[PDB]
């Protein structure tokens, strides 16, 4: 169990890449 | 996660807006130098053709 | 009356006359030549000297060589016996089938029909080409121009038009090859013999051919358009019947003029052109017209130097047209053929009162969605598709399907596409775009719409692309 | 008597103004006192303007000028094969005088409509991307165009080297005699080129015509036409020739110099008003002849150098508007490893599948439109969003075909070998492979079919098509080979 | 015999002769000058009048002034005794050391070596400069050109090559100053006296200098390259020897020609240039060459007007070169020195069969990552590196390390870098870029790769920081 | 004639770009000096003489008027080309039309932001 | 347009006369006749021109658009000369309005073209700087007084360069 | 005069941009063929022969000197234009003054990063 949190929306620098079998946020 | 996301988007979109602004200046100055050069070069071609006569 | 050559520079030949000076436009015959060499009088220089343009190569000419005034401008064979034949700029047969057995001739220079002679009738000419019929339809007896840079599809389109409109035409056709590829003239000639449009053994031929290609010096290229249209003018006025006139490529008339302009002693205008570009064009174009006596549906391929539609040659050509089909390298480069710019092609008859409100509404709807997408493209290339509302991204997906449904495999383009040619009825064209706009195929993949005929083939393609 | 002779009035910058010569013909070759020759291009009321085929230090005011009574001509025939000549056909390779027995005028109008027939016989380059996407037929003109150092000459060289396969045979119908015209290049470059052709054993069927950077402008102007005439010898005698004009950008610059110095007023970009016609009259002479005229052909590959990748410029579009297609090379593709660096969407063949064997037409049929759409969709995709199954498939296929159409230099491929590799891609056998392993696949696949399936390759070649039997045999080979390559 | 001046406009002097007319290219001597004034015959105008180009100032010339035909083109001293000496365009000593007493003279106009004289030998000349050695290596006896806008680093680069190459060389060197800074000539001269490559006491000098700088009128700037070449031709042919020829700056030749063409009244070509730009360049360039008789390794600096590589002068120069080093102002401004554009610099010997597959693959590998990086530049400009995907961020980060590892401290630029100069052996250049491409240094910071020699210095640098 | 007889006339010049081309032909062929875009130095004077003759007369002169609507054709939207620049400066205001507006569905394709009338409200009824 | 230019001009005329006892000169270089008429009547209504007595504060000099290049090129100098009288003879601090300075430059360019002079960069007269300088340098403070100048500037293609 | 009298002079050319414009005026009126920005082909040489005359003389010539500070006006910070690059390609470095810094009240508005003195380091006191 991890399982990784961010969001749906881009244009926020490294928010998604910094955190990155479910995962919240598209 | 969201408080970090909203502030990181703030930072990113501010910086993007600044970059866009700086690129607009660069492109506007490229536009104008090119605008002037096209007029100048066309005129020199005309002058050259005219002077070569009779 | 007799003159003597006094100067030769390229295609420009100066001739001095001791007695009667030949009027401007007169054809002069050079003596002591293996084949007929015509000079056309362009200017009176003074001192009993005229400046001329040669209709063939000037190699071998000597200062002092005799020149005879023919007493008239270039006169060429006209009438029924031109049908099935190939003629050059000066009306000589170039198909090796012997003399043009006509007893009627016409000067290639003539006055344009007057204002009182104009016809205002305009009815649609369906081509079976989706993009043309939908957005910028051709008119029977109207003036059609096909604009394009080098290699974008002007000739392929005109050959398809010949295939869809001319092959089943009940009247006469004239094709004028002006400053183009000799290979294309040979291709066309043998294609028409195969199709039976030209018949070598009987009198059923429906097409007259006139050629002066890019192997010719500028004088020939400058006048061959007039030769071809003089043939067409006969069929319009003397036979009366409906004439189709294809010209590939009318730019070559203006270019030939620019090749000799400096040697005719003119200060250049902008972009190296002759100061007389517009009046020269006007005197030629105003003859290419339907009148009260007869109809000419004219289709002219119009070359666009350096892909710049603001180039004085094509720029000046627009005003002479009723329908414009503008092709684009940026579209061709994507594999979208025919490479018609849906946002730069127009027609006089694109009017709700003429084509009906349903045709008009769908065409304007298509242009709106395409212009809306074009204005978004660059923004979403940076900010991402994800930033768009479901409303905007719906019109992106739809616009990309409409772009693709505008493409079409041509019968004449099978050797390029790998696909069988398709002709699409106007009703089906309208229906298909209407349905895509209404969101009736939002569930289908983009590619199902690419390189098909009717909308049913897109549906069929969608199933095939699945498994 | 000033009918058959004249006197130099002035001389400067390769232009002699000559008094007299009353009987001289337009374009006639004349001879100066010193032995230099020149072409009478301007017949004016009081003088003849003569362009000098050499160094003007050898001409002075007052020198006699004498009529030749003749237009320029060149040595012509098979004795030129394996020789390097200048623009006038003089030997420059040090191997002795050229033992030709025929002469041909340099300035002859191209064949008209009747003597021709449609381009129908393949002119194989041995380059997968060209042969499949923008195929060349015998009698065709196909431009090679792009910035400096994009691989333009290399296309022409590999094409020449490819013909060895046919030229070693006894079937003269399939042979192709080659002509390489160097215009404005440096001599050491031309020498490196000749060495390459000699080491490939391709010189024996090639004529090299060279008018280099220190040759007088009229000579550089003339060289393409001279080479053309040498090629027309083959064309008009039931044989097939290929001519490369490397390059026509430098020829136009030479012509611009002469024309300006003859005081003909310039047009656009300072080029003469008829710079179109310069190139058009030359390239029209590349043709396919009908049977009545011997069935021979001359195929041309002119070369144009763009500046900063602008194919839309004036001279570039001029020549695109003459030829039957173009191969456009881009520096960006070159450096990304796409070599040959062909931009698919911007390149065309105006002869198409008619110039292909049935086998090639079978595998490449729709591939060019497919690859142009691939690149459009690849650009639209870029960012990691929601792509459906059908666009992902199209991207997957396009990536793998792009890799397949990469090729090294100096190993032009037999058509049946090209067909076998394209088959693997077009039928979807490479779809689940990593893009970076595609080149490795092809190298191993090709060498395997060569080593172990000569019968299959021979049959595809002989038949010129993929029979239902060949299709099944290929299928067995690829499916098993792929299963081995995958795991 | 003798002629009389009939017209003067700047460098262009018309001269009428009453008995016998001098041929084109003949050197004429103006009578009554304090210093020798040579006019070179360019055209025969008619009516016993020649148009000439002056090799020095024409102030003080009067119509009717006497001019003598020397009976030959400009002839200069050639041979051993030119070594360690400085001459001007007409072969006069300008070093205050007296006569150059050669046993031979040579006219500065000579025909280019013919096709049959060409050598096809291709052999690497290692410079110790990473960008060049890796991506676009020089060839022994090859033609090298260094392109750059104003102040980007053409002269620093030629000086570093004189340092790196012209000592591991056991033959002769010729430096031609063409339309550049006189004080740069003074700098070079006195530096060579200090180092000993010019010896003022013995016959051991190994370099000949020829100068016609930007203080000179255009006829001198137009011909001084030919003067330098002629000195090189002697050593190539009559000694057969390995010769290095350095020219700063060959653009000035074409520019000078534009100045005279304006005065010769020709119809101008594009951008106001002489219509003869390409043939003039060809006739001169084709003489700058190795032959079967002897080797010339030529390095020419090529000024780029208004940073525009499409300008007819630099544009026409490309085809005359075997190796190009193309410098960039944008790259200079990022602090990358030498400011070489790794994607616009080429060499004929960049061929697996010449440099080996390892060298070749590493080079292509480097140019691929750099182009991939370049292709992302539009989006990075607006949105930055953070908006890119995992895969793209890796290529960007590796490409930025490669960009930095392509920079190098030059011995000649120590004042401006603050770093001791470095020379990197070829195998080490290959190894270092090989390792970076493989991801062996993904953990090291970018700045560690900046202004170092071998890869070990980048590692040691990274260890110091954190 | 209408203007001077206490009446009101509207004239449309469709188009002045074509008239300037005709004048340029004559000027070049008379070997008058070419300027920008090969137009003669008096090309502005050509249009200013014409456009100044449109006027509103006071009551003392009968109170008639001549309103002019010159037409100018631009190339690829360049409102700063020579002849456009001339007629823009001469006139009291401009109605700018745009292709992207046209195809977006804005018909008449008037760019309201850029279009101007220096006469303004003075030409408007109370209702408007 | 619509930004109160003419009112600001008239108030400047009014204020300078009221506070410094200095008169103004208005030079309409390439004046639209309709706007020349409007300006005149607005000046009469504001009172800066009086038709009934000697209290007017501005001299008007009009070079209208329909006049030849020579007239439009020289009319600024005419305005300048009227202004120079009030400075050099009556010791005033004078205001000179030039509306507008671009049409001064434009008329100079037309004149240069007509005289067959080869055009410079962007089609302007080769004498662009000297045409400007000989006019501008007359506007200055001297020992007797000064001419100060407000110059309406049009910027071609919105290109400040 | 000072340079060759064993003395030291400083000369400021304020500015060479205007000089080149005056020379272009002369050259176009002489009908010499224009090039880049309509400047004559000898516009480089105009400035090169001038600035070559600033020099440092050896002791045998008296040991005097002339230092030159030519001034060039750029348009919108564009150093890559014809005349600016010409002069950079003559002088021994440049002091670049930046509009953005000047506006921020950074005065003197010198861009340290883009400014260079190619030969001045050998003429800087040990203390500095
Ligand atoms: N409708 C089409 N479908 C598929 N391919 C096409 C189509 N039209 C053009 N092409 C491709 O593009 C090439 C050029 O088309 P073509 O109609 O010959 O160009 P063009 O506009 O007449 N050029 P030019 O005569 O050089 O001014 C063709 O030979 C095809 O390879
Ligand atoms: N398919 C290929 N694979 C690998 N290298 C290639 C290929 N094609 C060309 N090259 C290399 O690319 C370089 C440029 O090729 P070349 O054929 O000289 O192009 P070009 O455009 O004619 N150059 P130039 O005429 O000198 O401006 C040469 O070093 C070739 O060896
Ligand atoms: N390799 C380098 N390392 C550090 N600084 C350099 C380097 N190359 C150039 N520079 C800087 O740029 C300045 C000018 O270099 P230089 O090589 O003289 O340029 P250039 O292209 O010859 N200029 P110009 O002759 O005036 O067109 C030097 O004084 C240094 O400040
Ligand atoms: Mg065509
Ligand atoms: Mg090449
Ligand atoms: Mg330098």
């Amino acid at each position: 169990l991890i399982i990784g949190v961010s969001s749906d929306r881009g244009l926020c620098g490294a928010i998604h890449s910094s955190v990155a079998i479910i995962g919240v946020g598209d | 996660s969201t408080t970090s996301e909203q502030s990181a988007r703030m930072t990113a979109m501010d910086n993007a807006s600044k970059n866009a602004s700086e690129m607009i200046d660069k492109l506007t100055l490229t536009f104008n130098r090119t605008r002037q050069a096209v007029i100048t070069k066309e005129l020199i071609e005309i002058i050259s053709g005219a002077a070569a006569l009779d | 009356t007799t003159g003597r050559i006094v100067a030769v520079i390229g295609a420009v030949v100066d001739v001095q006359f001791d007695e009667g000076l030949p009027p401007i436009l007169n054809a002069l015959e050079v003596q002591g030549r293996e084949t007929r060499l015509v000079l056309e009088v362009a200017q009176h220089l003074g001192e009993s000297t005229v400046r001329t343009i040669a209709m063939d190569g000037t190699e071998g000419l000597v200062r002092g060589q005799k020149v005879l005034d023919s007493g008239a401008p270039i006169r060429i064979p006209v009438g029924p016996e031109t049908l099935g034949r190939i003629m050059n700029v000066i009306g000589e047969p170039i198909d090796e089938r012997g003399p043009i057995k006509t007893k009627q001739f016409a000067a290639i220079h003539a006055e344009a029909p007057e204002f009182v002679e104009m016809s205002v009738e305009q009815e649609i000419l369906v081509t079976g080409i989706k993009v043309v019929d939908l957005l910028a339809p051709y008119a029977k007896g109207g003036k059609i121009g096909l604009f394009g840079g080098a290699g974008v599809g002007k000739t392929v389109l005109i050959m398809e038009l010949i295939n869809n409109v001319a092959k089943a035409h009940g009247g006469y056709s004239v094709f004028a090859g002006v400053g183009e590829r000799t290979r294309e003239g040979n291709d066309l000639y043998h294609e028409m013999i195969e199709s039976g449009v030209i018949n070598l053994k009987d009198a059923t031929s429906k097409v007259a051919l006139v050629y002066g290609q890019m192997n010719e010096p500028p004088g020939a290229r400058a006048r061959v358009a007039l030769t071809g249209l003089t043939v067409a003018e006969y069929f319009r006025d003397q036979e009366g019947q409906d004439v189709l006139l294809f010209i590939d490529n009318i730019f070559r008339f203006t270019q030939a003029g620019s090749e000799v302009s400096a040697l005719l002693g003119r200060i250049p205008s902008a972009v190296g052109y002759q100061p007389t570009l517009a009046t020269d064009m006007g005197t030629m174009q105003e003859r290419i017209t339907t009148t009260k006596k007869g109809s000419i549906t004219s289709v002219q391929a119009i070359y666009v130097p350096a892909d710049d539609l603001t180039d004085p040659a094509p720029a000046t050509t627009f005003a002479h047209l009723d329908a414009t089909t503008v092709l684009s390298r940026a579209i061709a480069e994507l594999g979208i053929y025919p490479a018609v710019d849906p946002l730069d092609s127009t027609s006089r008859i694109m009017d709700p009162n003429i084509v009906g409100s349903e045709h008009y509404d769908v065409a304007r709807g298509v242009q709106k969605i395409l212009q809306d997408y074009k204005s978004l493209q660059d923004i979403i290339a940076i900010l991402g598709m994800d930033e768009l509302s479901e409303e905007d991204k719906l019109t992106v997906s739809r616009a990309r399907k409409i772009q693709r449904f505008l493409s079409q495999p041509f019968q004449v383009a099978e050797v390029f596409t790998g696909h069988l040619g398709k002709l699409v009825p106007l009703k089906e064209t309208i229906k298909g775009f209407q349905q895509i706009l209404a969101g009736e195929y939002d569930h289908l993949p983009e590619q199902a719409f690419y390189m098909v005929g009717p909308i049913e083939e897109a549906v069929a393609k969608a199933d095939k692309l699945a498994e | 008597d000033l009918e058959e002779t004249g006197r130099v009035l002035s001389i400067g910058d390769g232009i002699a103004r000559v008094h007299g010569l009353r009987n001289v013909q337009a374009e006639e070759m004349v001879e100066f006192s010193s032995g230099l020759k020149g072409m009478s291009l301007n017949l004016e009321p009081d003088n003849v303007g003569v362009v000098v085929f050499g160094n003007d230090k050898l001409i002075k005011e007052g020198d006699i000028v004498k009529r030749t009574g003749a237009i320029v001509d060149v040595p012509v025939g098979e004795e030129l094969l394996g020789r390097v000549v200048d623009a006038l056909g003089n030997a420059i390779d040090g191997k002795g005088p050229i033992g030709s027995k025929a002469r041909r005028r340099v300035g002859l109008k191209a064949p008209g409509i009747i003597p021709r027939i449609s381009v129908r016989e393949p002119m194989q380059t041995g380059i997968k991307a060209v042969d499949s996407l923008v195929p060349i037929g015998r009698g065709q003109r196909e431009l090679i165009i792009g910035d400096r150092q994009t691989g333009k000459t290399s296309i022409a060289i590999d094409t020449i080297i490819n013909q060895k396969r046919f030229n070693d045979g006894t079937d003269e119908k399939k042979k192709l005699y080659c002509i390489y015209v160097a215009i404005g290049q440096k001599r050491s470059t031309v020498a490196q080129l000749v060495k390459r052709l000699t080491d490939a054993d391709a010189m024996k069927y090639t004529i090299v015509v060279s008018a280099t950077a220190s040759d007088a402008a009229p000579l550089q102007y003339l060289a393409p036409y001279s080479g053309c005439s040498m090629g027309e010898y083959f064309r008009d005698n039931g044989k097939h020739a290929l001519i490369i004009y490397d390059d026509l950008s430098k020829q136009a610059v030479a012509y611009r110099q002469m024309s300006l110095l003859l005081r003909r007023p310039p047009g656009r970009e300072a080029y003469p008003g008829d710079v179109f016609y310069l190139h058009s009259r030359l390239l029209e002479r590349a043709a396919k002849m009908n049977d009545a005229f011997g069935g021979g052909s001359l195929t041309a590959l002119p070369v144009i150098e763009t500046q900063a990748g602008d194919v839309s410029a004036y001279i570039p579009t001029n020549v695109i508007s003459i030829t039957d297609g173009q191969i456009f090379l881009e520096t960006e593709l070159f450096y990304k490893g796409i070599r040959p660096a062909i931009n698919v969407g911007l390149s065309v063949s105006r002869v198409g599948s008619a110039a292909q064997t049935r086998a090639m037409k079978q595998v490449a049929g729709t591939m060019k439109l497919e690859l142009a759409q691939y690149r459009e969709v690849a650009a639209f995709a870029q960012f990691g969003s929601d792509l459906d199954a059908a666009t992902q498939q199209l991207l997957s296929r396009g990536v793998r075909l792009t890799e397949l159409l990469k090729q090294g230099q100096y190993s032009p491929m037999a058509i049946e070998e090209q067909v076998a590799v394209i088959y693997a891609g077009v039928r979807g056998y490479l779809d689940k492979l990593e893009p970076s392993k595609i080149t490795k696949f092809e190298n191993a696949f090709l060498s395997h079919v060569i080593s172990q399936h000569q019968a299959l390759l021979g049959k595809i070649r002989t038949d010129g098509k993929i029979s239902e039997e060949s299709d099944a045999k290929l299928k067995e080979i690829v499916t098993n080979f792929l299963a081995g390559f995958e795991a």
